[PDB]
């Protein structure tokens, strides 16, 4: 049987934050990647 | 008229062809 490979999702991580004398709360960016298979 | 894995990645603009326009 053929089988086509692909490799799984991957891709870069930015974390977007407001200057730390502003707060601490940050949010992270998965570049290119299905919301599905973050965790 | 115009129309044309292991780490390559296309980042998305800025600005949308949509911004542009406007
Ligand atoms: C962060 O904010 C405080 C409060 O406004 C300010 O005094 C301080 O200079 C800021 N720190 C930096 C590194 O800009
Ligand atoms: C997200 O994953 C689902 C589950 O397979 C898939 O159908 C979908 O196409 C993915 N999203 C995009 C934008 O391709």
């Amino acid at each position: 049987e053929i089988l086509d490979i692909t490799p799984c999702s991957f891709g870069g991580v930015s974390v977007i934050t407001p200057g730390t004398n502003t707060s601490n709360q940050v949010a992270v960016l998965y570049q290119d990647v299905n919301c599905t298979e973050v965790p | 008229k115009v129309t044309l894995f292991n780490g390559l990645t296309v980042l998305p603009p800025l600005l949308t062809d949509e911004m542009i326009a406007q």
